[PDB]
C-alpha cells in the first residue's frame, strides 16, 4: 500500500460539477448511472470523471464546502485544542492535492486555502511523531489507540510495525530465560 | 535558595553514603585509609563505578560538573572526619576521575565552545612548560597591639571555587594597629601551566596543528616535560578580561586539570 | 554621481626645495618636486560626524572633522544636560586617506650633502596616484602644528610641519599605448612593402655594425610565438668591450613593456624584476655573475612562468609570463674557440635548456 | 521615542514572517518553510535566503536590509525563530527547548573589485571575490554576559554584546563603589564560535606590475571551518571599520565555493575482469607512459615498484620490508623526467623533486638529478644528534631515482638500469614524435582509452584497491628454485639482500593477478627482470 493507491481510492468520491456540454441519455457506468448533462445546471459525478472533464474543458468544478476559509479555520482550531487527532473529512489531503493539481482555476481564495491545509498537515505530523516516539519507549504493552488517523498518514508510518515486531522477539527471549 | 541548600545536602549525603557504606563493596574506605597512611591528598575514582550505583549522579556529574564535584569533595571530607586517623594536611582533600567518557573524549581540534562548563578528557603532546611557582591561598597575621590573630582567604578565576573576594593583602587592624605576617602558619600551593598540541598521527594534512592551554596545581605540578604524550581529565572553562572598563568580547579558555595519565 | 567638484591648480610659478623651506612659507601655497620613497595603504578617515544622545535620543551634529582633534559634544540642548553619547553609524561620513614620504632628487643635491624629506597627505581622488620610485611634483599648502613628544625629543618648543597636497604631476607616467587611424594606416602601408623583413632586422640598433644573427634573434624575439611557452628566449655571451650591452639598451628603447636590470625575483621582509616584467620583456646584464639564490629562483621562473612565495604559513604564487633576453661574459675573461659554448659559459645544462 | 522604534521592529518581524510563510514556486511548494523544517529536524539551526526572491516579494524591506543591515537583520533572525516554533510544535518530551537560528544570504550580482570599494559603502552589504590565503584557529566570543558589583554585590544580568570585532564598555558607577567596580562572572555567560580569515584579490584582477591587496574577514557559528587556504570564494558581507583613522574588515554573511577507499560492485567486477585476463601484467606495463616509445622492461619494473611486495612482522618483532626501489642511469635525455611525472600522477600518494624524504607514508617519491640517506633507505628512518637536538623521523615509502652519471648506495637499490646507437631507428622515431608534435599544434589550432591502453583514473583506483586486499605468499615449489640458483651463482657479489629483493619482486608480480600464492612462473619472470637490470652494472663501469 502506497500513496498512489491512496490517491486511486480517493478518486472514487463524489463531487459536484457544472457542465457546458449537453447530452440526452444517462451514462450507465458499472459504478452506476451519472447523467444526463444539461449546460449550466450542476450535478454530482465521481472525482476522476470530474478531472477528466475539466482537462477537456467540458465543465466547471465546484469545490467542497469544507474548502471554505472559515471551515478550514474551524478545523485548525479543533486540531490545535485537542490532544489527539481531530476528525477530518474523508480523503482530505488527497482530494486537496488533486484539486490544487488539476483545477486550481476554480478554487476561491487559493493561497489562503493552501496555507491553512499546510498548517493542519504540519501539526498532525508532529502529533503522530510524538505518539510513535512515546510508544517506542514502552515495554509493558503492545497496543495503542490512534483514532481519526487518515489512510495516507497510516501509510507513511509503517516503520513502527517493523520496530514492534523486532521488540517482541527480545521480550519473548527474556520470558523464556526466566528461571524456574 | 533554601531548596538549593536542601538539594546540596541531599547530594552530599548520597556521595557520603557511597563513600562510607557500612560494608563497602567498592573498597574506597580502605583506599582512604591507604591514602592517609601514605600522606597523599587526592583520591582516584572510577566514574564507571559511580555510574552503576548512582547513575543520576554520574551523568549529571558531566553536564553540571562544578556543583556535583564540590558536593563530592565535601562528602570526602566528612568521610575522613569519621576515621580515627587525623587530618594532617593543611590543604583540603581532592578527587580525580577515570572511566568511560564517550561524547566527551576530544582533541584540541574538536574542543569547541559547546563543551564549556563540562568535564572532558583530552589527548596530546606537551609542547611548553612553566617552572613551578608558589601561590598564596590563605594568610595568617598577628596583631602585637592586641594579642589577637587575624586570618584571610584568597580566590581566583583559575580555581574551581566560583566565589570571589577583595584579594587585598591585609596590613592593618580594624582599629588601625599594624600587623605581622606569620610565614609558618600561612598557606601556599604549587602552581604550573602548560600547553598540549594535536598528535601528529591525527592532525589533517597540510594544516597547522591546534593546541589547548592547561592549569595544574598541588600534587599535579612537576609531573610533565616537553615531548610527553598525555591524556588529561579536567573542566573546560572560559576567562574574562578587562582594560580601563572596556572589554573585548573575545575571551580565553583553559582546562583546569583533575587527573593526568 | 557626485556632491562637490574639486578645483586643482597647476603651473604655480615659484618652486622651492625641500631643503629651503622656512617659517615664512607657513600657511602659504608652494610647489616642490622629488622622489617617492614610502607610501601607506588606502584607509578611510572620518569627515563629518554625528552623535546619539543616550538620555533622550536626539541626534547631535553635524560636526566637520578637524585635522588633529577628537571632536565631541558636551551638552545635549534638547534635554539641556550632559547626557551620554554614542557614535551614529547611520549618519557618519568617510573619505579615503593616504600618507606618503617624498625625498629630494639625487640629481639636484649639491656637493657632499644629504637629501631631506617631507611627509605628504592625499585625500579623495588623489589617492593611489603614485608608486615608490616615481619622480613627482607636488603643489599644496605648507602648515605647522604642535607636538609635545617632539618638544621632549628636541629639548626646545619645536613644531611639526606638513604639506597638504592639492595637485600632483607624475613625470614617470608612460605614454598611452593607443593608436590613431593615421598610425594604423602607416602600419598597413609599411606592411605592404616586400623588403619589410630586412627593414626591421637591419633597423634594430642602427649604430651597431654587423651581427645580423643577434639582430634577427632580437627582432624575432620582440614578436612572440602564439602558444606551451610562446616566448622565445635568447642568450648572448661575448668578450668585454664587444658592445653586448648596447643591444640591451636598444631593446629597452624599443620593447613595449620592459624591465632592464643586471645581475631579479620577489623578496620578503616586494616584487622582483620578472614579476614586474610579466607580459613584457625582461632584459638582464651580468647574467653569469648571479648568486645561487638567483639561479634557483630564475630556473623556477623560466620553468613555470610563475614564482611561488611562502612565509609563516602564508602561501602565494605570482605570474611572471615574460620574454627573457640575457647577456654574459665567458670564463677566464675571453672566449675560447677550441671549446664549446657550454664550456665557455659556466651555466649548467638545466639552465641552458 | 523608544515606542516608535518598537513599532518599527515589530512591523519588520511581521513582514519577514509573512515572507518566510508565503513565498512559493507554485502549487504546494513553499520552499523556505520546507527547508526550515528539514534543517530543524536535521539539528542544523540555520536558514539561507535569496535576496532576489525577497526583492520580488517586497522591494522595500530588501532595500532597507541592504542599507541598514545592523538594524534590520536581527528582526529577520527573530522571525525565523518564531516560524520554526510554529512549524515544529508540539515537540516530543525532552525537546521542549527552542533553539536559536542563524540566517545567511545569497545575492546574484557582479562582485565589486576589492580595490574599488567606495568609502560611501561603509556599513552596507557588499559582494566580493577572492582567494583565501590564511585561516586562524577557532575561538570563543561572548554573546550575553552577567555583571556583578565588586563591593555591594548587585548584579546586572543578560547584558548583550553586538556582533563583529566590537568591544563594549562597562558601567562606570554602581546602579544600586569606586570607579569601574563591575566584574564579569566566568560561569554565567553564553558563548559562540568565531574565526578570522585573510582574503587576497584574484591575480587576474591585479593591474600590470603591481602586488595584490588584502582584506580581513570575520566568520561566526556555522560559517567557521568551511574554508582552507588556497580556496577560491565569493563572499556576501557587511563592510565595517574596526574599533580619526580606522582599518576596515568584512563581517561575513555568506560564502560560496568556486570549485577513494570505497568501491561499487561494478568497480569490483571491472577489477576482477582485468585480473581474470591472461595478458593483464603485460597490459599494465604497456599502459605505463604510452607517449614514450619502447622501454618495456623499465615499464615492467615501474609496475613492480607501484604494486610492491607484502609486509611482514614475525613473533620476535623484527619486521620485513615490502617496498621496492629502482635507479636509472645514463644520458640526461630520453624523457626521464616525464616518466617520473607520470608515476607522480598515477601513484596513490607521491611527490616529485630534484625534509622531502619524510612526506610520503605509504607513497612513492620520484627523485630527479640524483647526483646532487642510507638509514632512510634501509631502516625507513633517519636520526640526528647535533648540538641540542636528537630525534628520529620514520616514514614508509618506495623510491624511484633518476641519475645523470656513490658505489656505497647501490646496495640499497633493488633494480638498476643504464639507458645508453639509435640513428636509423631514431629516424622512424623522429617521424612519429614530430608527427605527434604537429598533431599537438593542430590541437592548439571507462577502463580503456581509444587505443586500448588503460586509463589513469581506472589504474589509480585499481592500484589503491589491490594494495589493501591482496597480500600473497610463495609456494614451496617456488621456494625450491631460489636455493639452487643462489648456491650456483655463489659457488660456480651474491648476497641475502639480492635474494630478498628477488622474493619481493615475485610477490609483486603475483599481486597484480590478485593471486593467493606466487608460483614458479612469477619467480622465473622476477629472475629474468633481476638479471636484465642488474648485470648491466656488472658489465659496465
Ligand atoms: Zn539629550
Ligand atoms: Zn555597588
Amino acid at each position: 500500500m502506497n500513496a498512489e493507491r491512496c490517491e486511486f481510492i480517493a478518486g472514487n468520491s463524489l463531487i459536484e460539477v457544472i457542465p457546458s456540454i449537453s447530452d440526452d441519455r444517462p451514462i450507465h457506468l458499472i459504478s452506476g448511472d451519472i447523467g444526463p448533462f444539461e449546460a449550466g445546471v450542476p450535478c454530482r459525478i465521481p472525482v476522476w470523471t470530474a478531472i477528466l472533464m475539466k482537462r477537456k474543458h467540458n465543465c466547471k468544478v465546484v469545490a467542497p464546502q469544507w474548502m471554505d476559509v472559515d471551515e478550514l479555520k474551524k478545523i485548525l482550531t479543533s486540531e490545535t485544542e485537542s490532544q489527539g487527532l481531530a476528525k477530518l473529512p474523508d480523503h482530505f489531503f488527497e482530494i486537496s492535492h488533486m484539486l490544487v493539481r488539476d483545477a486550481r482555476e476554480d478554487i476561491f481564495e487559493v493561497e489562503a486555502v493552501k496555507s491553512l491545509v499546510q498548517d493542519i498537515y504540519d501539526r498532525r505530523d508532529a502529533k503522530l511523531r510524538s505518539s510513535a516516539i512515546e510508544f517506542l519507549r514502552q515495554n509493558q504493552t503492545c497496543h495503542a489507540q490512534l483514532d481519526n488517523v487518515q489512510l495516507i498518514e497510516a501509510s507513511s508510518a509503517r516503520a513502527t510495525l517493523e520496530a514492534c515486531r523486532q521488540m517482541g522477539a527480545v521480550v519473548r527471549n527474556k520470558h523464556e530465560s526466566t528461571p524456574l | 535558595d533554601r531548596a538549593e541548600d536542601a538539594r546540596k545536602q541531599e547530594i552530599t549525603e548520597q556521595y557520603l553514603n557511597f563513600l562510607d557504606n557500612q560494608a563497602d563493596t567498592f573498597h574506597y574506605r580502605q583506599k582512604i585509609v591507604k591514602m592517609m597512611n601514605d600522606g597523599e591528598s587526592r583520591l582516584v575514582m572510577n566514574l564507571d563505578e559511580i555510574r552503576e550505583i548512582l547513575p543520576e549522579r554520574a551523568e549529571g556529574l558531566l553536564t553540571q560538573s562544578v556543583l556535583e564535584m564540590n558536593c563530592l569533595q565535601s562528602a570526602l571530607q566528612m568521610a575522613i572526619n569519621r576515621s580515627d586517623v587525623q587530618a594532617v594536611v593543611k590543604t583540603g582533600f581532592h578527587v580525580g576521575f577515570e572511566g568511560t567518557f564517550g561524547e566527551r573524549h576530544v582533541n584540541p581540534r574538536t574542543l569547541k565552545s559547546s563543551y564549556l562548563g563540562n568535564l572532558v578528557c583530552c589527548e596530546g603532546i606537551v609542547t611548553k612548560c612553566s617552572t613551578v611557582r608558589q601561590k598564596l591561598l590563605t594568610s595568617v597575621h598577628y596583631c602585637p597591639a592586641t594579642n589577637k590573630v587575624l586570618e584571610k582567604k584568597f580566590a581566583d578565576f583559575t580555581m574551581l571555587d566560583t566565589a570571589v573576594t577583595n584579594n587585598n593583602y591585609p596590613t592593618e587592624d580594624e582599629n588601625k594597629n599594624p600587623l605581622e605576617t606569620e610565614f609558618g602558619h600561612s598557606v601556599y600551593k604549587d602552581h604550573q601551566t602548560f600547553t598540549i598540541q594535536e598528535l601528529p598521527e591525527s592532525a589533517p594534512a597540510g594544516q597547522l596543528p591546534r593546541a589547548v592551554d592547561c592549569v595544574a596545581d598541588l600534587d599535579l605540578a612537576d609531573r610533565v616535560k616537553p615531548g610527553d604524550r598525555v591524556r588529561i581529565i579536567g573542566v573546560f572553562r572560559v576567562l574574562p578580561n578587562k582594560q580601563n572598563g572596556v572589554s573585548s568580547g573575545s575571551f580565553r579558555s583553559i582546562i583546569i586539570i583533575n587527573h593526568i595519565q | 554621481v557626485c556632491n562637490e567638484i574639486k578645483v586643482r591648480i597647476s603651473q604655480l610659478p615659484v618652486e622651492e626645495d625641500i631643503r629651503m623651506l622656512r617659517q615664512v612659507h607657513l600657511n602659504m601655497l608652494i610647489r616642490t618636486a622629488g622622489v617617492v620613497t614610502i607610501a601607506s595603504g588606502i584607509l578611510p578617515q572620518l569627515a563629518v560626524v554625528k552623535y546619539d544622545c543616550v538620555a533622550c535620543g536626539y541626534l547631535l551634529g553635524p560636526f566637520v572633522q578637524q585635522n588633529d582633534e577628537e571632536v565631541r559634544p558636551t551638552i545635549c540642548p534638547s534635554c539641556q544636560g550632559k547626557g551620554p553619547f554614542e557614535l551614529n553609524v547611520e549618519n557618519t561620513v568617510y573619505h579615503n586617506y593616504q600618507r606618503i614620504t617624498m625625498q629630494e632628487s639625487p640629481n639636484k643635491v649639491a656637493a657632499g650633502r644629504l637629501p631631506r624629506s617631507k611627509d605628504v597627505i592625499l585625500l579623495g581622488d588623489l589617492c593611489d596616484s603614485c608608486k615608490p620610485g616615481d619622480e613627482i611634483e607636488v603643489t599644496g599648502v605648507y602648515t605647522n602644528n604642535f607636538d609635545g613628544s617632539l618638544n621632549y625629543k628636541q629639548g626646545f618648543p619645536v613644531f611639526n610641519t606638513l604639506i597638504h597636497a592639492n595637485h600632483i604631476t607624475n613625470k614617470d607616467k608612460m605614454a598611452s599605448d593607443q593608436l590613431t587611424d593615421e598610425d594604423i594606416k602607416a602600419i598597413r602601408e609599411l606592411s605592404q612593402d616586400p623588403n619589410i623583413s630586412q627593414r626591421v632586422f637591419s633597423s634594430i640598433a642602427p649604430s651597431i655594425y654587423g651581427h645580423d644573427d643577434v639582430k634577427r634573434a632580437i627582432a624575432l624575439a620582440l614578436f612572440r610565438g602564439e602558444a606551451l611557452r610562446g616566448d622565445i628566449n635568447v642568450l648572448l655571451c661575448g668578450d668585454p668591450g664587444t658592445a653586448k650591452s648596447q643591444f640591451l639598451r636598444y631593446a629597452a628603447h624599443i620593447a613595449p613593456r620592459s624591465v632592464l636590470t643586471t645581475g631579479l625575483t620577489a623578496y620578503v621582509q616586494e616584487a622582483g624584476a620578472m614579476v614586474l616584467a610579466d607580459k613584457g620583456v625582461c632584459l638582464i646584464d651580468e647574467f653569469d655573475k648571479m648568486s645561487d639564490q638567483d639561479r634557483t629562483s630564475i630556473h623556477e621562473a623560466m620553468e613555470q612562468q610563475s614564482i611561488s612565495i611562502s612565509k609563516a604559513g602564508i602561501v602565494t604564487s605570482l605570474h611572471a609570463r615574460c620574454t627573457v633576453i640575457a647577456a654574459s661574459n665567458p670564463i677566464g675573461g675571453r672566449y675560447n674557440p677550441t671549446r664549446t659554448f657550454a664550456e665557455n659559459v659556466d651555466l649548467t645544462e638545466p639552465i641552458l635548456s | 521615542t523608544g515606542r516608535e522604534l518598537i513599532a518599527e521592529y515589530r512591523q519588520l518581524i511581521t513582514q519577514f514572517r509573512n515572507f518566510i510563510r508565503d513565498f512559493s514556486t507554485g502549487g504546494f511548494g513553499m520552499i523556505y518553510r520546507d527547508q526550515l523544517k528539514r534543517n530543524y529536524f536535521s539539528h542544523e539551526y540555520r536558514l539561507e535566503i535569496n535576496l532576489n526572491h525577497l526583492k520580488n516579494f517586497d522591494e522595500d524591506i530588501e532595500m532597507k536590509l541592504r542599507k541598514f543591515p545592523g538594524k534590520v537583520l536581527p528582526a529577520l533572525e527573530e522571525a525565523a525563530k518564531i516560524v520554526a516554533d510554529e512549524i515544529t510544535t508540539p515537540r516530543p518530551k525532552g525537546e521542549e527547548k527552542l533553539h536559536d537560528i542563524q540566517v545567511t544570504l545569497t545575492l546574484d550580482e557582479y562582485p565589486t573589485s576589492l580595490r574599488q570599494v567606495k568609502s560611501a559603502q561603509v556599513s552596507q552589504v557588499v559582494k566580493i571575490s577572492g582567494i583565501i590565503v590564511a585561516a586562524a584557529q577557532v575561538r570563543s566570543k561572548a554573546t550575553k554576559v552577567t555583571l556583578q558589583c565588586r563591593q555591594c554585590k548587585h548584579t546586572i544580568p543578560d547584558v548583550s554584546i553586538k556582533p563583529g570585532l566590537e568591544g563594549f564598555a562597562l558601567p562606570r558607577t554602581c546602579a544600586a563603589c569606586p570607579i569601574d567596580p563591575y566584574i564579569m562572572l566566568p560561569d554565567k555567560c553564553e558563548c559562540v564560535d568565531y574565526q578570522t580569515l585573510k582574503l587576497q584579490e584574484n591575480p587576474e584582477d591585479v593591474p600590470h606590475g603591481e602586488m595584490p591587496r588584502h582584506l580581513q574577514l570575520f566568520t561566526e557559528r556555522y560559517l567557521t571551518d568551511k574554508v582552507v587556504p588556497g580556496n577560491r570564494v565569493t563572499i556576501v558581507g557587511v563592510y565595517s571599520i574596526k574599533k580619526g583613522i580606522r582599518t576596515p574588515y568584512l563581517r561575513v554573511l555568506g560564502i560560496h565555493m568556486e570549485t577513494f577507499t570505497t568501491f561499487t560492485p561494478e568497480e569490483e567486477r571491472m577489477f576482477k575482469t582485468l585480473a581474470q585476463r591472461k595478458d593483464a601484467y603485460e597490459l599494465i606495463a604497456k599502459s605505463i607512459a604510452p607517449s614514450i616509445y619502447g622501454s618495456a622492461d623499465i615499464k615492467k619494473s615501474i609496475a613492480c615498484l607501484l604494486f610492491g611486495g607484502a609486509r611482514k612482522k614475525l613473533p620476535d618483532g623484527i619486521t620485513r620490508r615490502g617496498d621496492i626501489n629502482v635507479l636509472l642511469l645514463g644520458d640526461p635525455g630520453t624523457a626521464k623526467s616525464q616518466l617520473l611525472k607520470f608515476v607522480e600522477q598515477v601513484s596513490p600518494i607521491g611527490v616529485y623533486t630534484s625534509g622531502a624524504m619524510v612526506l610520503a607514508d605509504g607513497g612513492v617519491v620520484c627523485i630527479d638529478e640524483f647526483d646532487k640517506i642510507h638509514e632512510a633507505m634501509e631502516q625507513q628512518t633517519i636520526s640526528i644528534a647535533k648540538a641540542g637536538i636528537t630525534t628520529t623521523l620514520n616514514s614508509r615509502c618506495s623510491v624511484l631515482a633518476a641519475a645523470n652519471s656513490m658505489p656505497t648506495i647501490l646496495s640499497r637499490f633493488d633494480m638498476i638500469y643504464i639507458v645508453k646507437h639509435d640513428v636509423l631507428k631514431d629516424a622512424t622515431l623522429a617521424k612519429h614524435v614530430i608527427e605527434v608534435h604537429v598533431n599537438a599544434s593542430a590541437a592548439k589550432e571507462t577502463m580503456f582509452d581509444t587505443d586500448g591502453f588503460l586509463t589513469i583514473e581506472f589504474l589509480k583506483k585499481f592500484v589503491t584497491y589491490a594494495r589493501l586486499n591482496c597480500g600473497p605468499r610463495l609456494t614451496p615449489q617456488a621456494s625450491e628454485k631460489l636455493v639452487n640458483h643462489y648456491v650456483k651463482m655463489r659457488n660456480p657479489p651474491i648476497t641475502v639482500r639480492q635474494l630478498e629483493a628477488i622474493v619481493r619482486i615475485a610477490e609483486s608480480i603475483a599481486k597484480m593477478e590478485l593471486q593467493q600464492f606466487a608460483t614458479d612462473k612469477h619467480v622465473e619472470e622476477a629472475l629474468r627482470l633481476f638479471r636484465v637490470s642488474t648485470i648491466e652494472a656488472a658489465a659496465t663501469g
